[PDB]
């Protein structure tokens, strides 16, 4: 019961945080590296 | 190892030594194991027979002992066509 | 393999888990990072 | 001919072979029946 309003506030904060983040880093994460002329993308041992 | 002197052959378009049998061990055999290095031991005495086969009809072409380890020795000696890592052509060949 | 004396030589292994594309590797008994031989290292590893 | 004997047509796919992996080239044998190497009679096959 009294831990209501601290959730209340984290409601919002990730509301918020979604939305700027949703604002700033909107359909930038859609190139990435690959082999020239295939759909094999390129990495190394460990990179995701 | 053995340092082969490798002259160059008519009937084998490609450089030979018929001193000598060459081995050819798969790429993800050691050679080195135990089983191995008795195989290696034993099939030493093949190039009396191999040699004399020679000799008899000149005109044979590869003569090759292909063993249940792996292994194949053959005559006479004459290097793979692919060196597994030297180049960047890797050689998956199996007597098996 | 699965002794020291069977851990020598090369293996291939295959990229994206394709039976025909393979890559040579020399294969390496490793030890584990954290392991547990001594009281040190196992007062290490359970740290982490 | 020194060459393979084919089945089928070939479809190759350029988008999903890297460019340095070793795929393996062949080991099945020359085996050229004797009805596909000349024009077949119905008396070539009862020679045959």
């Amino acid at each position: 019961l009294p831990l209501f309003h601290i959730a209340l506030l984290v409601l919002f904060m990730v509301i918020i945080y979604a939305i700027i983040g949703l604002e700033l880093f909107k359909g930038k994460m859609h190139k990435t590296c690959y082999y020239i002329g295939t759909d094999i993308v390129a990495t190394v041992e460990n990179e995701k | 190892r053995i340092k082969p002197v490798f002259i160059d052959d008519a009937n084998f378009r490609r450089q030979v030594s018929y001193q000598h049998a060459a081995v050819h061990i798969p790429t993800d055999i050691y050679e080195g194991s135990t089983i191995v290095l008795n195989e290696l031991n034993w099939t030493s005495a093949l190039d009396d027979v191999f040699k004399k086969n020679r000799e008899e009809d000149p005109s044979l072409l590869w003569q090759v002992f292909g063993s249940a380890t792996g292994l194949a020795r053959y005559y006479p000696a004459s290097p793979w066509v692919d060196n597994s890592r030297t180049p960047n052509k890797i050689d998956l060949y199996d007597v098996r | 393999k699965m002794t020291e004396e069977e851990c020598r030589g090369y293996y291939y292994v295959y990229k994206d888990g394709d039976p025909t594309q393979m890559e040579l590797r020399p294969r390496q008994w490793i030890h584990n990072d954290f392991h547990f031989d001594n009281v040190l290292s196992a007062m290490m590893s359970l740290f982490t | 001919q020194p060459k393979p004997i084919g089945v089928g047509i070939p479809t190759i796919n350029l988008r999903k072979r890297r460019p340095n992996v070793q795929n393996p080239k062949s080991q099945e044998p020359v085996t050229l029946d004797f009805l596909d190497a000349e024009l077949e009679n119905d008396i070539k096959v009862e020679i045959r």
